[PDB]
């Protein structure tokens, strides 16, 4: 049984 | 056992990352480009590989890996762009993401047939690594990229464990070990190489006559025809000219199936009796690969000893060959020998990793040059506004 | 009519009343009824024995061939039919069926002369 | 035909418009087209049964898609086997892959058209063909060390007579119309069983058309 | 037929097989 791996947030402080 | 470090060219890997975008901008085009379902290239997942600085990026790499195994351009994944990916990855964990995303082989389908294969192992024993060594040696069978001239690597550590295994192995296990054996074992060059293919048939022999033939070839690259005891037979009787073997393993283990066959067949309530999850279930669903006129390999067990028997003697009166030095003499080859075949694919590396750098700028000007025609294009379009 | 598709087919239209049936070979495109509007009316048949003890056939053979050359498909009895005039040769379900019946035929002289027994 | 009080109808070209539109806009995928329970082996988008000859194979094999998704680049240039050739023909029978699309629809990847080289009972075509009856829970992978094993293959010629009689009544109007015009040679007629060659019904036909030649 | 076909048939029909006759009587007697 696979699990789709949950949504990560790849939005940076910097900007 | 073990690789010597001259294949570690880092400095390649460096002028590898040209790139140099930020993250944000690649994750944000992709994921308004998913919403949309439209298709991407390679070329901006890539980007986004080649910018990983953290482990918490790799993390995102592999969720948008996933995601671009199903985008619409999945099959476009290029050999670099696995390759970079593998290279990250050994810098922060070597260990854990590039073993998972090969266990989960058809959701992520990285399928690194390359030489990275070497590379993943080389690390994995330079950090004392034995219990995923096996798994991803098992995967390697699967996608059966057993190819390279340095195969006899791969080979020396499915034989390591074969001296620390003292286990009652397990449907899958045996299967395993067989088919981890059999197919990568093509060294014709060594008798090593030939004793590990009689100690892989012996393995799937004690499947195939104890329980089932159908399940050898279910999942792996095997062969369907029954008899595999008998395909075992013929590789001791090639032995009348070729004088090298092994011999050692080989005999053992084919007196372990004789010793089970010798007892299974007068001691039906002791051996044959394990069988007892369903009886009602298995006799509906049952299915007979086998015809009438193919002999029951039941009934060729008498045949199987007889032959047996007097080919031992045989060999070891030419054959000189009977020690368990097997696994140094397989040890000094990829001590010794591997040397030079690392040093033969040094200079392939520089030609692959010179045709990937080729095709980056071919990739990079492709995108450019249509960049500019949509442009040129809006820019008349807007100039001269002509619509019906 | 004006049917969507069809092949055109040479069968066997029943007529006559009941309790005496009466085929006329006929040719017809395969979506129209079996009593409907034919291209051409090929022969007869006659299924019940006369006073001779015969059961009448008829065939157009030059036309017969005529439609099997453009592309005409045939049914079931019309190749048995055909098979035993001559034309074709026999039909491999009428074998087996003659076949069939020597094996019930022969199963019934044992069945019969083994209670005599 | 026509009439002179012809009432120009809009609505039936308007549904045709719509209706085309819907169905191209709503195409079904391959995914959930063909997903199958394996339990009531009832497809649940087409409403379907399987008929009970199928039931074995569904559960025994995979399908061609689910043996090729865990391959390098889908397994081009790889060899593919049918359980149904290998069965009753002795001879081998593979296909030669050449190109292969999957549908992204499918959590695992397991659908999917695909085109190949078709090779049966040792013939061998010279042209790509799509490969038809993919979702056939029958098909095989063949490893690479058997790969010339099978692609080994021994020419056998064909025993079949090339002329046969023919039917005693047909027969007889040939003899009747040569010796009423004239030609009084004795030899028997033959047919030619030459041109009537019949390819075996499992023989996978040609899913594309054919166009005017 | 040889017999290596009538196997490959007994192994496609398996389960749903009938009982095989032999050569049919060259002729019928009567009753
Ligand atoms: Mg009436
Ligand atoms: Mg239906």
């Amino acid at each position: 049984a696979f699990q789709p791996p949950p949504k990560p947030v790849i939005v940076d402080k910097r900007r | 056992c073990l690789l010597s470090a001259a294949y570690v060219d880092s400095h390649k890997w460096e002028a590898r990352d040209k790139e140099d975008c930020h993250l944000a901008d690649l994750a944000s085009l992709m994921d308004k480009t998913y919403e949309r379902k439209l298709p991407v290239s390679s070329l901006t997942i890539s980007r986004f590989v080649d910018n990983i600085a953290s482990r918490e990026d790799i993390d995102h790499a592999e969720y948008y890996l996933y995601k671009f195994r199903h985008s619409p351009n999945c099959w476009y994944l290029r050999d670099w762009t696995i390759h970079t990916w593998i290279r990250q990855c050994l810098k922060y964990g070597a260990q854990d993401k590039a073993l998972y995303t090969l266990k989960n082989k058809v959701q992520y389908g990285i399928f690194p047939d390359n030489y990275t294969f070497n590379l993943l192992m080389d690390y994995f024993i330079k950090k004392e690594n034995y219990k995923d060594a096996l798994s991803v040696v098992f995967e390697i069978m699967m996608q059966e990229a057993f190819e390279v001239p340095s195969t006899q690597l791969l080979s020396l550590y499915v034989l390591y464990h074969c001296l620390a295994e003292k286990t009652d192995l397990s449907w899958e296990e045996e299967r395993n070990f067989g088919a981890s054996l059999l197919l990568p074992g093509l060294k014709q060059k060594n008798s090593v190489g030939l004793s590990s293919q009689l100690y892989g048939y012996a393995l799937l022999g004690k499947v195939e006559l104890q329980q089932g033939l159908r399940a050898v070839y279910c999942n792996m690259p095997l062969l369907w025809q029954p008899g595999y005891l008998h395909r075992a037979l013929q590789v001791m009787e090639k032995v009348a000219s070729s004088p090298e073997d092994g011999q050692l393993c080989g005999e053992a283990l084919d007196v372990l199936d004789r010793v089970l066959k010798a007892v299974t067949a007068p001691a039906q309530g002791t051996s044959e009796e394990q069988p007892q999850e369903g009886e009602e279930s298995q006799r509906s669903e049952e299915l007979v690969e086998q015809l009438d006129v193919e002999e029951t390999e039941q009934s060729k067990l008498p045949q199987y000893l007889e032959r047996f028997e007097a080919l031992r003697s045989k060999l070891q009166a030419l054959g000189k060959v009977e020690s368990e030095s097997l696994l140094t003499l397989s040890t000094q080859l990829a001590k010794a020998q591997l040397p030079t075949c690392e040093a033969e694919d040094i200079a392939v590396y520089e030609q692959r990793l010179q045709q990937w750098h080729g095709e980056r700028v071919r990739l990079i000007q492709r995108e450019q040059e249509q960049r500019e025609r949509a442009r040129q294009d809006y820019e008349a379009r807007r100039a001269a506004k002509a619509s019906a | 009519r004006a049917y969507r598709g069809g092949h055109l087919t040479i069968r066997l239209a029943l007529g006559g009343c009941t309790n005496r049936p009466f085929y006329r070979i006929v040719a017809a495109h395969s979506k129209c009824p079996r009593d409907g509007r034919f291209v051409e009316q090929l022969g007869s048949y006659d299924p019940l024995p006369n006073s001779h003890g015969e059961k009448l056939v008829a065939l157009n053979f030059d036309r017969i061939r005529h439609w099997i050359g453009c592309g005409a498909h045939l049914s079931k009895p019309v190749e048995k039919l055909l098979g035993l005039s001559g034309f074709y040769p026999l039909h491999p379900m009428m074998i087996t069926n003659a076949e069939r019946l020597r094996r019930k035929r022969a199963r019934e002289v044992l069945l019969a002369s083994q209670k005599t027994d | 035909m026509a009439r002179k009080k012809v009432r120009p109808r809009l609505i039936a070209e308007l549904a045709r418009r719509v209706r085309a539109l819907r169905e191209q806009r709503e195409r079904p995928r391959d995914s959930q087209r063909y997903a199958l329970d394996y339990e009531t082996m009832m497809r649940p988008h087409s409403g379907n049964r399987l008929p009970m000859r199928a039931w074995a194979d569904v559960r025994h094999e995979s399908r061609l898609l689910q043996l090729l998704n865990r391959l390098p680049l889908f397994g081009l240039g790889r060899l593919v086997t049918r359980k149904s050739w290998l069965w009753q023909h002795d001879e081998p029978c593979y296909w030669r892959l050449t190109r292969v699309r999957p549908d992204y629809a499918a959590e695992n990847l397991d659908h999917g058209k695909a085109w190949g080289i078709l090779t049966f009972k040792g013939k061998t075509e010279s042209e790509a063909r799509e490969i038809e009856q993919v979702m056939y829970h029958d098909w095989r992978l063949v490893p690479k060390h058997e790969e010339e094993a099978f692609t080994a293959f021994t020419l056998v010629p064909e025993d079949t007579p090339l002329s046969v009689p023919y039917p005693p009544l047909l027969r007889a109007m040939i003899l009747a119309q040569r010796q009423k015009y004239g030609d009084t040679s004795t030899e028997e007629p033959m047919l030619n069983l030459e041109r009537a060659r019949i390819d075996p019904w499992d023989y996978p036909a040609k899913l594309e058309a054919k166009t005017k030649t | 037929p040889p017999e290596r076909e009538l196997s490959r048939l007994r192994r496609l029909y398996q389960g749903r097989l009938r009982e095989e006759s032999g050569p049919p009587p060259e002729l019928m007697p009567e009753v």
